[PDB]
C-alpha cells in the first residue's frame, strides 16, 4: 500500500479514543508507586488515581485520553499526596 | 417484604459515610463497570495446587445458610459436624459432604422440562449425536488446515449488540432501555423467549450467559477435512485429524444449513430485480430489501437484518450487503469462483488490444478457492508468474486453471474470437455493454470445446523428470506425459488465509463495487439462473413478479387501509376500544373501502353475525385482538335477521371464516403477525390480545419522547398500558435516566426521510 | 474504523455527506460522527413536511456543497427579501418564511443555546436540543409529531453512545471542539526535548527530518561495508562435523539426587483392609503390630554422616508411632531442620564496626562443585525396565462405555499399555512418590509448624494367573521407609528419609546418605535371612515440588502419545489396522552388549520410554532444562545429515560451550550427556558427517 | 461450557489480610459494599455494563421509589410502610446532599 | 532455510529509535494524536530501573 500506516493509525485512534480507562486494569502485574510495590494493575490504578483524588480532586475523564492529560499534568504538580500506611505502636 | 426495608436501611447506612458517599453521587453509572472491576476475588498464582490444597480442610467452602435452614437439617447421620454459628459475609461455612446429602434426600420435585430449554444450545449438541451411523478405518489424511467456519451453529444466529440487547429484554422489564430496531423488527423470537424464561425466576445471570452462547457460533480458524458444514464441525476430533476417519454425517444437520442456502437464492432474485432496470439501481435495489420479509423455520424476520448481518459471505450476497451499511470486507468474488489476495499491489490501467481493456500490472500473490479444489497463483504484469494447485477432482481443477487465466489475462486472451461480437460483445439489457473479463468468462461457460480452447492456449510442454507428480494433463491428470506451462499440481490441499478486516463503499450503476478505491470485488452477475421458486417467502411493492391478482389486491388492500392506519390517536381502534364504544368502529371511513368487495346476495346475513361477535367481544379480558379485523369489515351493512349461517364470507368469490386460518385469512398463533396469501403484514404499538400477556409491556409501544416539562406520576411499565392517548407520562428507563413519553405517532422515515433529499442536493 | 461505527448505528447514506464534508470543510477523523447526527436530525425534520401547495415546507442547505449553499442561501434575498445574514444556516422554512438552525448539545440546554443565540439573536428560528430529552429554543416550537420523532432518535443514539462510552469527544465547538490538542507539560516537553538519538536536539528537528524522510539507495553500499566489518562467519557443517565429541566434567562421580532410593530399596508387604487403610496415616499403626517394631540399628554405622542425631530420631519415631504419629519435640526440632541460622545486624549501628572492624566483616557467595557421569544410572534404568513381582501400582480409573468405531480402539490401546506399564518398577517408584508426597502435601495444611511422621508407601493388588481358582488376586499395601517431616523458613520444607534396603551401599554414589547396619530380614521363595541395612538422610522440597511430582501420572501420557503416533503414522501408510503388528513387529534400538547395538519391540521398549519420562520428572534441575533446550540444536543438526540435507551451524564453540556450561552435578543431565556422545559415535559410523575420538 | 449444579466461591488465604495490605484494602472494601448494593438494586448491573446519563445515588433512589410503588398498588405490603420507606430515601438524601 | 534464534533481543533495541520510528508513522495521521504517540518512547528514553 502506500497509506499502509496513516490506516492502521486510523483504527489505533479509533479504538483507542472510545477506550474507557477501567480497561488498563486489564494485564499483568505493574509497579504501585505509592507503596513502591508491584501489584495486580487493577489495585494499583485504584491506588493511583485515589491519590489522585485525595490530592486535587476527584478524577472525571472516564477516557484514555483525560487520563493521559492528567498524567502529563502531574509531572509538573510541585507536591503529590499518597494513601500511605504507617503502624504506630 | 423487609427485603425491600433493610436495601434502603443499607443505603442510609453507605451513605452517611461520605467516603463512600461522594464516590456515589460523582459521575455516571457507568463507574459501576469500573468499580466492580476494583475487585479480583482472589489470587490467582497456583490454580491446581490452590485447589488440591482448598478441598484438603473438611470445612472450608463458603455456602448459602438461609436455604438449607428452610429445607433440610443441618445436623449429620454419622455425627460428623456439619454447621455452626461462626462467620466477613453474611454466608456461614459448612462442610463439602452436605452438597451431596441434599442431593441423596432433600425434597424437590417435578424441575425436568425447566432445564434443557435452558441449554437448548447444549442439549441439542446431545440430541444430534443420537442420531448417526458409524465406520472405521485409517488413511494418510490431508486435511484443510484453515477454514474460518461457523462452529456449534444454531438457527437465528445473531450479532453480539443486538443479542446483548435479547438478553436484556427477556432476563427483565424493570431495568431495560426501550430499543427499537431489534425489537419492533425481530419480535417473536422475542416473544417466544421472554415468555419461556420471564414467568419462572431461577437463575437470572446464568441463562443470560448461555443465551449469549445459544446464538453464537464459534468461527474458529480450524483443520477441516473435506466436511466444511457447520454440523460435523462442533465434533470434528471423533471424526478424524491427519490419520483418523468416520462415517454416514452428512444426514443429521440443523434446518439451518439449508436456510442459509435459499437466502442466497433470494438475493439472486433480488438482484435479478435491480438487473432489469438500469434507469437506476441504487434506488431500486434497496426497496426490494427492505420491503422483503423472510420466514424462519420458526420465526419471521426481515430481508434487511439477515442480510447485514449473515456469516457467509457468497458472491451475491456481497452484491446485497453493498447496498446497506454492511462492512464485511476480504471477500474476493469473480464469478462462481472466491479468491483472496495476498501479496504487493498496483494500479488499473487502459490497455487495448485487438480480439478497451482494464489490466492490473502488480506482481500481487492471490488464493483460489473453487468447488473441491483449491490453489495458489501469482499475477506479474497481466501474466500468471507463478501457480499451484491443491485440488480434488480432475474437472474442478481444470476449472481453477481456467477461471484464474481469465482474472489473469494473458495476450492469447484476445486471440480465440470464435463469435463473441454477435452476441457476448453487447449484453441485451437495455442495451449495456458488458465488461471484457466476464464476457471471455461467458464463452467458457458456453460449451466444453470452449474451455479445451484457452486450456490449449498456455503454453503445453512434455514435463521433466522430478515434475512426474506435479505436471498437470489437459484433461486433468497426474500423468505428465504432457502438461501445461507455469503451472504444478500440489498432493494435498493449499491453506486458506484469513484477516479480521471490514471495508465499505458505495456499489456504481451497474452492480459494480469498486471498494477500497477499486478492485472490482462485485462481479456483476455471478450466475443467470433465470428461475422463479419459493417457499415460505414474502415479497411487496410492484415486485416486478407477478403473484398479485385484482381481487385478492382488493382483498388484501383493503384490509390493510383499516389494520395499518388505525393506532395513532382517536377515532382509531385503539381509544375506541378502551372507550368500549364500537358504532364509530362500524361506521369507520376504511371500513366503506371495503363493503363494496362482499358478496350481495347474504350482505345483510353477514353483517349480522359480524356486528355479533365484535360486540360480544366489547367486554375486556374475552376479546381476541386478531378475530377483530378478520370480522369488522363486513359489519357496515344494515343487519339482516338472515337465519341463515354465515361462516363463510364471499368478498368476491373468496371467503374468509372466523378462526381456521385460510388462503384469505392467516390467523397466526402465539405471535403478531398475518399473512395475506403470499403476503404478510402486522402493527405492534395497541395489541392487548388475550394472548400476549408475556409482552403486553413490550408490545403496548408506540410511544415516544418529548419533554420532561410536566410533573407527570412516575408510573411503573405495567402502569404505561392505562394512560390514554395525548398523555404526557413520566418513566424510568434502562440502569438510570429517566424520560418522559406521550402515546405517539410511531418513528417514521428512518431511512427514506434523509435519502430523498440526499438525492435531491445530488 | 469510524465508518463501523457511524454506520452501525445511523443511516447508511446518511454517514456517506458526513465523510464528504469532513474532507472539505474541516479535517477531523473522527468528527463524522457529531455532525452524522446534526445532519440526520435536520432531514427527518424537513422532509414528511409539504406546504399547502405543491412546493415542500422547507429546503435544506447544510447538507449541500459550500460554495452552492452561498448562492443558494442568496435565493431567499430574491424569494422573501429577508436581511442577507452572515452565518449561513441549516434549514429555510417556507410557510414560516423564516431562517433555521438545529443545534444538538450534551449537557444542560442553556449552556450552549447562550453560545448560539449570542451567534444570531432573534434572527433566526434556533431549535436546540440535549439527547436527554431537555429542551430550549427560540419563540416556536416545531409541530407536535415532529418534536416527538426526532426527540426518539436523539435518545435512542445517545444510549449507543453511552454504550461505546463516547462522550466528551462529541461536545460543540466553543465547549470541547477547540480543546482537542494532547496537553503539553513543560517537564514532558523537555523530557522529550532531550529523550532524541540524533545530533538534533530540539523535538521539532528530528519530527522534520522524520516526516520528510526519503531513503536513497545507499544502504547496498551501507550493508556491504558493514559486511566487511562483520567478518560474519559462512559455516559449514562438513568442516566442523566433529564438534569436538562432547565436553564432560571430570570429579567426584555424581550422587543419588532422587528423593528416595529405587532399586536398593527394600519393600514390607500388608494386607490392606478398605476401613483400616482409608486412614493410610494408620497403616504404619498396623504394621508395628507387625515385625517393624523389633527393628533396631546399632550407633556404629558404615559411611555415616550424623550417626547420633538420626538414631535418637529414630527411637522418636517409634515411641511416637505407639502413642501418635507426631514427634513430641519443641527443641530437638530446630537442631534438626538446622543439620542453620544467622542473627541479623541493622546497618545504622553496622557503620561503627566497619569503623572498628570485629567479628571479621566480609561477603562471599558459593558455587556448586561439578561432578562426573555416573555409573550406577544404568543399572537403576536396567532394574526400573523389568517388571516386578507385584502386578500395579498407580491407581487408574475405569473405563468408559463403548462404541465400535474409536471406543473400542482407544480402550483396547489403553487396557493393553497400561497392563505392561503397571507391572513395572519404575511404575512402583511412580506410585510411593504420588501416595507419600500426597501423604506429605495433605500433612502441611493438617500440621503446620509441627512436627509429624509420615510414612513412605506404595499401593498393590498382586495378580495370580496359575490358572487355578485361587482365594484372590491378593490385595494389599507394601511399605518402603518412614519419612519425617518438618515446616521450616512460606517456602521449601525440610523432609528426612529413611528407608529399608538388603542391598550393601555404595559410597560412590550414597555420599549424601547415612547407612546403618539395622539387623536381619526374612526373604524366600520355593519351586535364608539376609541382613538388612537402614539408608537416611535429609532434603529439601518445594511446595512446587511436592505438586508436580505428586502428579507423577502424567508421564504416562507423554509416552502415550509418543507411541500412539508411531503406530498410526506406519500403519496410515498401508491403510490398514497396523497397531497390533506394529507394537510387536517394528524394532527400536534400545542398547549396546558386547559391543553390539541391540533393539526390542516397541512393546518393551516403551518402557524405556517410560522410565525416560519417569526420570524428566524426578531429575528435572534448571540444569536438565537448558540441557534438553540447547540439545535439540544437535538433535535437528544430525537429522539433517541423515537425510543429507548438508546442514551449517553457525558457532558449534559456543553451542557445546552452553552444553557444557549447564552440566553441573545432575545425574541424569550427564547420563543424557554420555548418551548422546553414544549416540553420535554409532551415528557417524552409520554414515559419516561426525566424529569418533 | 458451564454446567451449574455445583457453583461455589474460593475462601482467600489469611494472608494478605494479616499485612498493612488489609489497611490499604480498607478502600477497596468501601467499593465493595457499594457494588454489592447496586447489583441489589439492578439485577442486569454486571450482565449490561450500566448506562445512561444519571449519577449511580440517584438512579438507586428513584428505582427503589419505583420497586416501592409497585409492590404497593398491587402487590402485598403496607401504605405506612411505604411512606417509611420514602422517609428512608428522603433521609439518605440528607446524608448525600451534606457531602 | 534457517531457523533464527535471537538473544539480548530487548536489550539491544532502544526506545529512542522507537520515537523516530513512530514520529515517522504518525508523520501524516494526525497532530492531535502523533503527539500522543511519542509520549510513550520518552518515557523509556528516560528510564529508571530498581
Ligand atoms: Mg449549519
Ligand atoms: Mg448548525
Amino acid at each position: 500500500g502506500e497509506g499502509f500506516f496513516k490506516h492502521c493509525v486510523m483504527e489505533a485512534e479509533t479504538e483507542i479514543l472510545k477506550m474507557h480507562f477501567s480497561r488498563l486494569t486489564e494485564g499483568r502485574q505493574t509497579y504501585d508507586w505509592t507503596s513502591e510495590r508491584n501489584m495486580p494493575a487493577a489495585t494499583a490504578l485504584q491506588l493511583t488515581v485515589d491519590a489522585i483524588k485525595e490530592t486535587e480532586g476527584p478524577f472525571k475523564g472516564t477516557t484514555m485520553l483525560e487520563y493521559c492529560n492528567k498524567m502529563i499534568e502531574m509531572l509538573d504538580w510541585k507536591e503529590i499526596k499518597f494513601k500511605k500506611v504507617k503502624t504506630v505502636v | 417484604m423487609s427485603l425491600l426495608l433493610t436495601i434502603a436501611k443499607e443505603y442510609k447506612r453507605l451513605c452517611q459515610d461520605a467516603k463512600a458517599a461522594q464516590m456515589m453521587t460523582v459521575g455516571t453509572v457507568s463507574n459501576y463497570t469500573t468499580f466492580k472491576k476494583w475487585t479480583t476475588s482472589r489470587k490467582e498464582k497456583n490454580p491446581s495446587l490452590r485447589m488440591r490444597w482448598a478441598m484438603s480442610s473438611k470445612f472450608p467452602i463458603i455456602a448459602n445458610k438461609r436455604m438449607l435452614e428452610e429445607a433440610q437439617i443441618p445436623k449429620e447421620h454419622n455425627n460428623v459436624a456439619l454447621w455452626e454459628d461462626t462467620e466477613k459475609r453474611d454466608h456461614v461455612l459448612a462442610s463439602a459432604s452436605c452438597i451431596n446429602y441434599w442431593n441423596f434426600c432433600g425434597p424437590c420435585v417435578n424441575n425436568s422440562e425447566v432445564i434443557k430449554e435452558v441449554y437448548k444450545s447444549r442439549f441439542g449438541r446431545l440430541e444430534r449425536r443420537k442420531e448417526i451411523m458409524w465406520k472405521e478405518l485409517r488413511f494418510t489424511l490431508v486435511d484443510r488446515q484453515r477454514r474460518r467456519v461457523d462452529t456449534q451453529p444454531v438457527e437465528q444466529r445473531l450479532r453480539t449488540g443486538e443479542i446483548k440487547d435479547l438478553q436484556m429484554w427477556t432476563l427483565f422489564e424493570d431495568e431495560a432501555p426501550l430499543a427499537s430496531k431489534f425489537i419492533l423488527d425481530n419480535y417473536g423470537l422475542v416473544k417466544e423467549m421472554r415468555s419461556k424464561f420471564a414467568n419462572k425466576p431461577l437463575n437470572k445471570e446464568v441463562v443470560a450467559h448461555m443465551l449469549e452462547k445459544q446464538f453464537n457460533p464459534e468461527s474458529r480458524f480450524l483443520p477441516v477435512f473435506g466436511a466444511i458444514r457447520p454440523e460435523r464441525m462442533e465434533l470434528i476430533h471423533a471424526l478424524g485429524g491427519e490419520t483418523w476417519i468416520q462415517e454416514a454425517n452428512t444426514a443429521g444437520i440443523s434446518n439451518v444449513d439449508q436456510r442459509k442456502n435459499d437466502i442466497r437464492a433470494v438475493c439472486r432474485k433480488v438482484c435479478l430485480a435491480a438487473n432489469a432496470s438500469i434507469m437506476n439501481a441504487k434506488s431500486k435495489l434497496v426497496e426490494y430489501i427492505k420491503s422483503t420479509s423472510m420466514r424462519i423455520g420458526e420465526t419471521e424476520r426481515k430481508l434487511e437484518e439477515l442480510i447485514l448481518e449473515t456469516d457467509d459471505v457468497s458472491p451475491e450476497v456481497t452484491l446485497c450487503k453493498s447496498a446497506l451499511g454492511g462492512q464485511l470486507g476480504k471477500t474476493l468474488s469473480f464469478g462462481p469462483m472466491l479468491l483472496k489476495k495476498i501479496s504487493g499491489s498496483g494500479v488499473k490501467v487502459k490497455d487495448t488490444v485487438y480480439i478497451q481493456f482494464e489490466y492490473w500490472s502488480e506482481q500481487e500473490e492471490f488464493y483460489g478457492e473453487y468447488k473441491s479444489a483449491t490453489a495458489l497463483f501469482s499475477r506479474k504484469e497481466r501474466s500468471l508468474e507463478w501457480i499451484t494447485i491443491g485440488g480434488g477432482i480432475n474437472e474442478d481443477r481444470k476449472r481453477l486453471l481456467a477461471m484464474c487465466m481469465i482474472f489473469c489475462r494473458d495476450g492469447d486472451y484476445f486471440k480465440d474470437a470464435p463469435a463473441t461480437i454477435t452476441m457476448a460483445d453487447l449484453s441485451t439489457k437495455l442495451g449495456r455493454e458488458i465488461p471484457y473479463q466476464y464476457v471471455m468468462m461467458n464463452w467458457i461457460q458456453k460449451s466444453e470445446d470452449n474451455l479445451e480452447a484457452l486450456l490449449y492456449s498456455r503454453g503445453i510442454v512434455e514435463t521433466n523428470p522430478g515434475k512426474m507428480g506435479s505436471s498437470m494433463g489437459i484433461d486433468g491428470s497426474k500423468r505428465a506425459i504432457k502438461s501445461l506451462r507455469a503451472v504444478t499440481i500440489q498432493s494435498g490441499k493449499i491453506d486458506m488465509p484469513e484477516s479480521k478486516e471490514k471495508i465499505h463503499l458505495e456499489l456504481s450503476d451497474n452492480l459494480e463495487a469498486f471498494d477500497s478505491s477499486g478492485r472490482i470485488v462485485a462481479t456483476i452477475l455471478d450466475l443467470p439462473s433465470d428461475k422463479k421458486v419459493t417457499f415460505q417467502d414474502v415479497s411487496f411493492q410492484h415486485p416486478d413478479l407477478a403473484v398479485l391478482r385484482d381481487e385478492k389486491t382488493a382483498i388484501t388492500k383493503g384490509y390493510e387501509a383499516l389494520i395499518k392506519r388505525l393506532g395513532t390517536g382517536d377515532n382509531d381502534i385503539p381509544s375506541l376500544i378502551a372507550k368500549k364504544d364500537y358504532l364509530s368502529l362500524y361506521n369507520l371511513p376504511e371500513v366503506k373501502l371495503m363493503a363494496p368487495l362482499i358478496r350481495p346476495n347474504r350482505k345483510g346475513v353477514y353483517s349480522r353475525v359480524a356486528r355479533k361477535l365484535v360486540s360480544t367481544q366489547v367486554t375486556t379480558g374475552h376479546y381476541s385482538l386478531h378475530e377483530l379485523i378478520k370480522v369488522l369489515p363486513f359489519t357496515y351493512f344494515a343487519p339482516k335477521q338472515g337465519m341463515f349461517e354465515g361462516r363463510l364470507f364471499f368478498s368476491n368469490d373468496s371467503f374468509v371464516e372466523p378462526g381456521v386460518n385460510n388462503n384469505v385469512f392467516s390467523w397466526s398463533k402465539a405471535d403478531s403477525s398475518k399473512i395475506y396469501c403470499h403476503g404478510i403484514a402486522i402493527r405492534v404499538p395497541l395489541v392487548v390480545g388475550d394472548e400476549h400477556m408475556d409482552t403486553s409491556l413490550a408490545l403496548l409501544e408506540g410511544f415516544s419522547v418529548c419533554e420532561n416539562d410536566p410533573r407527570a406520576p412516575m408510573v411503573t411499565r405495567q402502569d404505561l398500558i392505562d394512560v390514554g392517548f395525548g398523555q404526557k407520562v413520566r418513566l424510568f428507563v434502562g440502569q438510570g435516566s429517566v424520560r418522559t413519553f406521550k402515546r405517539t405517532a410511531s418513528q417514521r422515515a428512518a431511512s427514506s426521510d434523509v435519502n430523498k433529499n440526499v438525492k435531491k442536493i445530488k | 474504523t469510524f465508518a463501523e461505527i457511524a454506520e452501525a448505528f445511523l443511516e447508511p447514506e446518511a454517514v456517506r455527506i458526513a465523510k464528504e464534508a469532513v474532507e472539505e470543510y474541516g479535517d477531523h477523523e473522527r468528527k463524522i460522527i457529531q455532525i452524522g447526527i446534526h445532519f440526520q436530525v435536520c432531514c427527518m425534520f424537513c422532509d414528511e413536511y409539504l406546504s399547502t401547495n405543491g412546493s415542500d415546507r422547507f429546503v435544506l442547505i447544510e447538507g449541500r456543497k459550500r460554495g452552492t449553499a452561498v448562492s443558494l442561501q442568496n435565493e431567499l434575498c430574491k424569494s422573501y427579501d429577508l436581511e442577507p445574514l452572515p452565518f449561513l444556516c441549516d434549514i429555510f422554512d417556507r410557510e414560516e418564511k423564516q431562517f433555521v438552525e438545529i443545534g444538538i448539545t450534551r449537557k444542560a440546554d442553556d449552556s450552549y443555546f447562550q453560545s448560539k443565540f449570542g451567534k444570531l439573536g432573534n434572527s433566526c428560528k434556533i431549535f436546540v436540543f440535549s439527547y436527554d430529552g431537555r429542551l430550549d429554543k427560540n419563540c416556536e416550537g416545531p409541530m407536535e409529531e415532529q418534536k416527538l420523532r426526532i426527540f426518539s432518535f436523539l435518545a435512542t443514539a445517545a444510549d449507543f453512545l453511552r454504550k461505546e462510552n463516547m462522550f466528551n469527544e462529541i461536545f460543540l465547538p466553543d465547549n470541547e471542539e477547540t480543546i482537542i490538542e494532547m496537553k503539553k507539560g513543560k517537564t514532558f516537553l523537555e523530557l522529550r526535548d532531550e529523550s532524541v538519538p540524533l545530533p538534533f536536539q530540539t523535538y521539532e528537528q528530528m519530527k522534520d527530518y522524520c516526516e520528510k524522510f526519503k531513503g536513497n539507495p545507499r544502504e547496498l553500499a551501507s550493508k556491504v561495508s558493514q559486511m566487511q566489518s562483520n567478518i560474519k562467519l559462512p559455516i559449514k557443517h562438513y568442516e566442523q562435523n566433529k564438534f569436538r565429541q562432547i565436553r564432560l566434567p571430570k570429579g567426584p562421580m555424581a550422587p543419588y539426587t532422587h528423593k528416595f532410593l529405587m532399586e536398593e530399596a527394600w519393600m514390607f508387604t500388608k494386607i490392606s483392609d478398605p476401613e483400616r487403610s482409608r486412614a493410610g496415616e494408620i497403616l504404619i499403626d498396623f504394621f508395628k503390630k507387625g515385625n517393624l517394631s523389633a527393628i533396631r540399628p546399632k550407633d556404629k554405622p558404615l559411611q555415616g554422616k550424623y550417626p547420633i542425631h538420626y538414631k535418637n530420631l529414630w527411637n522418636q519415631i517409634k515411641a511416637a508411632i505407639a502413642d501418635r504419629t507426631m514427634v513430641i519435640n519443641e527443641n530437638d526440632h530446630s537442631e534438626f531442620l538446622g543439620g542453620r541460622a544467622s542473627k541479623k545486624i541493622p546497618e545504622i549501628s553496622l557503620t561503627q564496626d566497619v569503623i572498628t572492624t570485629e567479628g571479621l566483616k566480609q561477603s562471599e557467595n558459593k558455587l556448586p562443585e561439578p561432578r562426573s557421569f555416573p555409573r550406577w544410572f544404568n543399572a537403576e534404568w536396567m532394574w526400573a525396565i523389568k517388571d516386578s513381582d507385584l502386578t500395579g501400582w498407580v491407581p487408574m480409573a475405569e473405563y468408559p462405555p463403548a462404541d465400535n468405531e474409536l471406543e473400542d480402539y482407544a480402550e483396547h490401546l489403553n487396557k493393553t499399555m497400561e497392563g505392561v506399564l503397571q507391572g513395572t518398577n519404575c511404575a512402583r517408584e511412580m506410585g510411593k512418590c504420588i501416595l507419600t508426597v500426597g501423604a506429605l502435601m495433605t500433612e502441611c495444611r493438617l500440621f503446620p509448624g509441627k512436627i509429624k511422621v509420615v510414612p513412605i508407601y506404595a499401593r498393590s493388588k498382586e495378580r495370580k494367573s496359575m490358572q487355578e481358582g485361587l482365594p484372590v488376586p491378593s490385595e494389599m499395601d507394601c511399605l518402603f521407609g518412614i519419612c519425617v517431616k518438618s515446616k521450616s523458613h512460606d517456602g521449601m520444607y525440610t523432609i528426612i528419609t529413611f528407608e529399608f534396603s538388603i542391598r550393601e551401599p555404595n559410597l560412590e554414589k550414597h555420599q549424601k546418605y547415612t547407612v546403618f547396619e539395622a539387623g536381619h530380614t526374612t526373604v524366600r521363595m520355593k519351586k535364608r535371612e539376609v541382613p538388612l541395612y537402614l539408608y537416611c538422610r535429609t532434603t529439601a522440597l518445594s511446595k512446587i515440588k511436592n505438586d508436580w511430582l505428586s502428579k507423577a501420572r502424567r508421564c504416562f501420557i507423554t509416552t502415550m502419545d509418543t507411541v500412539e503416533t508411531i503406530c498410526l503414522r506406519e500403519s496410515a501408510k498401508a491403510e490398514e489396522n497396523l497397531v497390533e503388528k506394529t507394537l510387536n513387529e517394528k524394532q527400536m534400538w534400545i542398547g549396546k552388549k558386547n559391543g553390539e547395538l541391540i533393539a526390542q519391540p516397541l512393546r518393551e521398549a516403551l518402557r524405556v520410554q517410560l522410565v525416560q519420562q519417569f526420570y524428566f520428572c524426578i531429575y528435572n534441575d534448571s540444569q536438565l532444562e537448558g540441557f534438553c533446550n540447547e540439545q535439540k540444536k544437535i538433535l535437528m543438526a544430525l537429522e539433517g545429515d541423515k537425510k543429507n540435507k548438508s546442514s551449517f551451524g553457525f558457532n558449534p564453540e559456543g553451542l557445546l560451550e552452553k552444553i557444557e556450561e549447564c552440566l553441573i552435578n545432575n545425574p541424569m543431565c550427564l547420563f543424557m550427556a554420555q548418551r548422546l556422545n553414544e549416540l553420535v559415535i554409532e551415528a557417524s559410523k552409520r554414515g559419516a558427517k561426525f566424529f569418533k575420538t | 461450557a458451564v454446567v451449574s449444579t455445583h457453583s461455589f466461591r474460593t475462601r482467600a488465604n489469611r494472608t494478605l489480610l494479616n499485612t498493612d495490605m488489609r489497611a490499604m484494602m480498607a478502600e477497596e472494601k468501601r467499593y465493595q459494599m457499594v457494588c454489592d448494593m447496586f447489583k441489589s438494586v439492578f439485577e442486569s448491573a454486571d450482565i449490561n455494563p450500566p448506562i445512561g446519563a444519571m449519577s449511580i445515588g440517584e438512579a438507586i433512589e428513584e428505582k427503589l421509589l419505583e420497586r416501592a410503588k409497585m409492590k404497593r398498588d398491587i402487590g402485598a405490603i403496607e401504605d405506612s410502610e411505604y411512606e417509611e420507606i420514602k422517609d428512608i430515601i428522603r433521609d439518605a438524601k440528607k446524608a448525600r446532599l451534606e457531602s | 532455510n534457517i531457523t533464527g534464534d535471537n538473544s539480548k533481543w530487548n536489550e539491544c533495541q532502544q526506545p529512542e529509535a522507537y520515537l523516530a520510528l513512530l514520529a515517522y508513522i504518525t508523520k501524516d495521521s494526525s497532530d492531535l494524536m502523533k503527539d500522543l504517540c511519542s509520549v510513550a518512547p520518552v518515557l523509556f528514553c528516560n528510564k529508571f530501573v530498581k
